[PDB]
């Protein structure tokens, strides 16, 4: 069942969107709220099209309304971090992804980009590249997956993965609209597929260098939510939307450095993985917005997943925590895939943990300060 | 090129007369060698007549001087000089108008190829660099100075006009003809790609870009045409033979004869034929005008400054399409927003010349 807003005449809205807007420009400021997994937005009018992110003014909002502050000093600040073209309003309107700061200009608790950028600047010469496979499930407003029988289940899994046809793929209109919307916005979207669970989908973001991975994925998530809002359905990043023999949603992260991409870079890939072998618990905590409880429902070691309590790595191992692609093993260079991160992970937390363990050789149960 | 239009801004008492004191690109710098040669032969022949030749041979020599003076025709050579030099000047000016200039292209590109990002900037810069590269290729094909600046395509690559990959694409093409047109085809392909990608917003803008590209390319082709098709060699040889025949006639026919013979029109000997030297200046310089303008892309002082034009076009085009793209001062009211008349003031130096009744027509003074 789709939302009441989706039943409003879309024809009418278009007619208003066809009006020439004139000299004023709309900027939509996007930020992460106090849950560390929700996105918030609002719009301001600018006098002219900004040429770069530097021209965008800082803004503010009430943190007590976003689970981000309490009491008197609840005013929070928005500092623009990345700019994109607005696919919902078209050029010259912009999407402005912002960092959140408290009233005293300290980073907000869900502001993970502030530290993530400092870590990325530390290893800039090694040029870390990331890719994330964002899995998501389309849901009706009733909390049941989009397209599934009322209070019931479709046929067993098997035909839905990369499926085509009215009985195989549910809500491809949303997937096509999102893909185009991301390409128009300047998001580094690498592809899409239908997932094993019906009404479950995936888009790939990358390759992205350093802090660009978190910006591109967060804005790609925002566009998906905004596109799904137009169609009147919900995109969930819950790692296990439906209990039982229905696939979880993960965010598989591909990681490579300049050394790993160069000839005979497999030795550096293996060195990074054995470093990851010794910090499995540290990464599980970082790979989930609430410390790894959500990912416990997904990482059961059954549905092409690994076990949350046990670390494993191998070439072409779908069930392993870390997978080296078969081609990467043959070519002796390229990347490796971390399959642990949950679909509702913060990419700033995930990328920072990979750099700290693999590149800065950090150890122990707490992140190093100033290094 | 030698520019003196500042000197001749007004018709002064000594306006053109002081232009005879200039040296760079002057008649003297072009003629003094032929002048010394003509004077040397005239003086040697006069000295031989005065001293070496016998008295008996001197009568034959002076009869030959009279015979050669009778056929010294200065009027007919003026016609062939006037017509030939007018044709050469027509070709010279049309060749200047065919210089590959990218101002029209930069205006269209900055107004039609959009995007503040890296890709739009790459589009604008590469579109203007392609036109610059085709200009450099045709000019190094036609101009000696540009060829010495770009002796090889490697020099073009190091200059930044063409890249390594563009060089590989350029050399791999199988053609035995000059490839100055290749960057124009690249421009057309890049413009079509920009239109397909939405960088060019409207269909009219793409058409305007291809119209302006074909104007630029036709100018390059016209430079190639002028370089290939010389002034017909027979006509150049006709004018040279007429001038040299007249001067060979003047070398002997104007020889100073001994006044002792009492021949009419030859009863004086100034040992220097200054009026014949002035006629030499006149006719030899009139031929030298064509001799300098026949190929205006050489290294003459009055030849076109092709390297300067390449530098100016490249720098200005890059500035206009990159730093000036959508970089405008905010719209504000001018000094005459509320004024019925929009008139600027005059300085103290121009007011007393100006402030005169404005011309309305020939028929309004009845
Ligand atoms: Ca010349
Ligand atoms: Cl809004
Ligand atoms: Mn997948
Ligand atoms: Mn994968």
């Amino acid at each position: 069942a789709t939302s009441a807003s989706s039943h409003l005449n879309k024809g009418i809205k278009q007619v208003y969107m066809a009006l020439p807007q004139g000299d004023k420009v709309q900027a939509m400021y996007i930020w992460i709220d106090g849950t560390g997994e929700g996105l918030r937005c609002k719009t301001r009018t600018l006098d002219s099209e900004p040429k770069c992110i530097e021209e965008l003014p800082e803004w503010n909002f009430d943190g007590s309304s976003t689970f981000q502050s309490e009491g008197s000093n609840s005013d929070m600040y928005l500092v623009p971090a990345a700019m994109f073209r607005d696919p919902f309003r078209k050029d010259p309107n912009k999407l402005v992804f912002c960092e959140v700061f408290k009233y005293n200009r300290k980073p907000a608790e869900t502001n993970l980009r502030h530290t993530c950028k400092r870590i990325m600047d530390m290893v800039s010469n090694q040029r870390p590249w990331f890719g994330m496979e964002q899995e998501y499930t389309l849901m009706g407003t009733d909390g049941h997956p989009f397209g599934w029988p009322s209070n019931g289940f479709p046929g067993p899994q098997g035909p839905y993965y990369c499926g085509v046809g009215a009985d195989k793929a549910y809500g491809r209109d949303i997937v096509e609209a999102h893909y185009r919307a991301c390409l128009y916005a300047g998001i580094k979207i690498g592809g899409t597929n239908a997932e094993v669970m019906p009404a479950q989908w995936e888009f790939q973001i990358g390759p992205c260098e350093g802090i660009d991975m978190g910006d591109h994925l967060w804005v790609a998530r925002f566009i998906l939510h905004r596109v799904c809002e137009d169609f009147g359905v919900i995109a969930t990043f819950d790692p296990k939307p439906i209990p039982g023999n229905w696939n979880g949603a993960g965010c598989h992260t591909n990681f490579s450095t300049k050394a790993m991409r160069e000839e005979n870079g497999l030795k550096y890939i293996e060195e990074a993985i054995e470093k990851l072998s010794k910090r499995h618990q540290y990464h599980i905590r970082a790979y989930d917005p609430k410390g790894g409880l959500d990912n416990a429902r997904r990482l059961t070691g059954f549905h092409e997943t690994s076990n949350i309590n046990d670390f494993s790595a191998g070439v072409a191992n779908r069930g392993a925590s870390i997978r080296i692609p078969r081609t990467v093993g043959q070519e002796k260079k390229g990347y490796f895939e971390d399959r642990r991160p949950s679909a509702n992970c913060d990419p700033f937390a995930v990328t920072e943990a990979l750099i700290r363990t693999c590149l800065l050789n950090e150890t122990g149960d707490e992140p190093f300060q100033y290094k | 090129t030698v520019t003196y239009t500042a000197r001749v801004a007004k018709a002064r008492f000594g306006g053109f007369s002081k232009l005879l004191l200039l040296w760079r690109g002057s008649i003297y710098k072009l003629l003094w060698r032929e002048l010394l040669c003509f004077l040397g032969l005239f003086m040697a022949l006069s000295a031989a007549y005065r001293f070496v030749l016998t008295e008996e041979q001197k009568r034959y020599f002076e009869k030959l001087v009279l015979y050669c003076d009778r056929y010294a025709s200065l009027i007919p050579v003026s016609f062939v000089l006037g017509f030939y030099v007018t044709l050469v000047v027509h070709r010279w000016w049309n060749q200047y108008l065919s210089m590959p200039l990218t101002d029209a292209l930069m205006c269209v590109v900055v107004g039609t190829v959009h995007g503040h990002d890296e890709r739009g900037r790459l589009y604008r810069r590469t579109l203007m660099r392609y036109a610059g590269l085709s200009g450099v290729l045709i000019l190094r094909s036609v101009s000696t100075a540009v060829f010495k600046r770009f002796p090889t395509i490697d020099h073009v690559v190091e200059a930044g006009f063409m890249t390594r990959e563009e060089r590989k694409k350029f050399e791999n093409l199988n053609s035995s003809y000059n490839k100055y047109w290749v960057p124009c085809v690249w421009f057309c392909n890049l413009a079509a790609q920009a239109r397909r990608e939405g960088r060019i917003r409207d269909n009219g803008a793409f058409k305007l870009l291809l119209e302006e590209l074909n104007v630029f390319r036709s100018k390059c082709g016209m430079l190639f045409h002028y370089d290939w098709i010389s002034v017909p060699l027979v006509y150049t040889q006709v004018v040279t033979i007429a001038v040299y025949s007249y001067f060979l006639a003047c070398l002997i026919g104007r020889q100073f004869l001994d006044p002792a013979q009492g021949y009419k029109d030859h009863d004086l000997d100034l040992c220097v034929p200054i009026f014949t030297l002035l006629q030499f200046f006149f006719y030899a310089g009139w031929l030298k005008v064509a001799e300098q303008l026949i190929n205006p892309f050489g290294e003459d002082d009055d030849d076109f400054e092709t390297n300067f034009l390449i530098d100016r076009c490249f720098q200005v085009s890059m500035l206009a399409v990159d730093e000036m793209y959508d970089d405008l001062a905010m719209l504000e009211k001018d000094l005459y927003w509320d004024a019925a008349e929009a008139r600027a003031p005059y300085t103290a130096a121009t007011a007393f010349l100006m402030q005169q009744p404005s011309f309305q027509g020939s028929t309004f003074d009845i």
